[PDB]
């Protein structure tokens, strides 16, 4: 934000006065996320009689 | 950031040398470590 004024006057009346403003923002978001999970069985079976 | 790892892995062989109710306490195993009193009476009575 910034902003300047000013302002002269002088009888011989005479006035004068000029004011600036101005103001810029700026907001920047981002959000990522990742989840993986992995199962595994493995069983094996072997009988013999 | 968060991280599990599990890993079980059990395996057993059962010898039981009953003919046919050899089998059986070799079936058994699966899940059930300790030996049945009644099927434990048939393989001797086998
Ligand atoms: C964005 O930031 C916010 C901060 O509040 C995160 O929100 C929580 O983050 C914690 C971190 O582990 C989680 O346990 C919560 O479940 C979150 N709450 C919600 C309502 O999301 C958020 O995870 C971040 N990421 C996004 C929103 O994608």
């Amino acid at each position: 934000k910034s902003g300047f004024s000013f302002g002269f006057k002088i009888p011989g009346i005479f006035e004068l006065g000029i004011s600036s403003q101005s103001d810029r923002g700026k907001h920047y978001i981002r959000r990522t996320k990742r989840f993986s999970h992995t199962k595994s069985v493995f069983l094996h079976a072997r009988s013999d009689l | 950031a968060a991280s599990g790892t599990q890993n079980n892995v059990l395996r057993g062989e059962p010898f039981i040398r009953g003919a046919g109710f050899i089998s059986g306490l070799s079936y058994l195993e699966l899940d059930n470590p300790a030996g049945n009193k009644r099927r434990y009476s048939a393989w001797a009575e086998s």
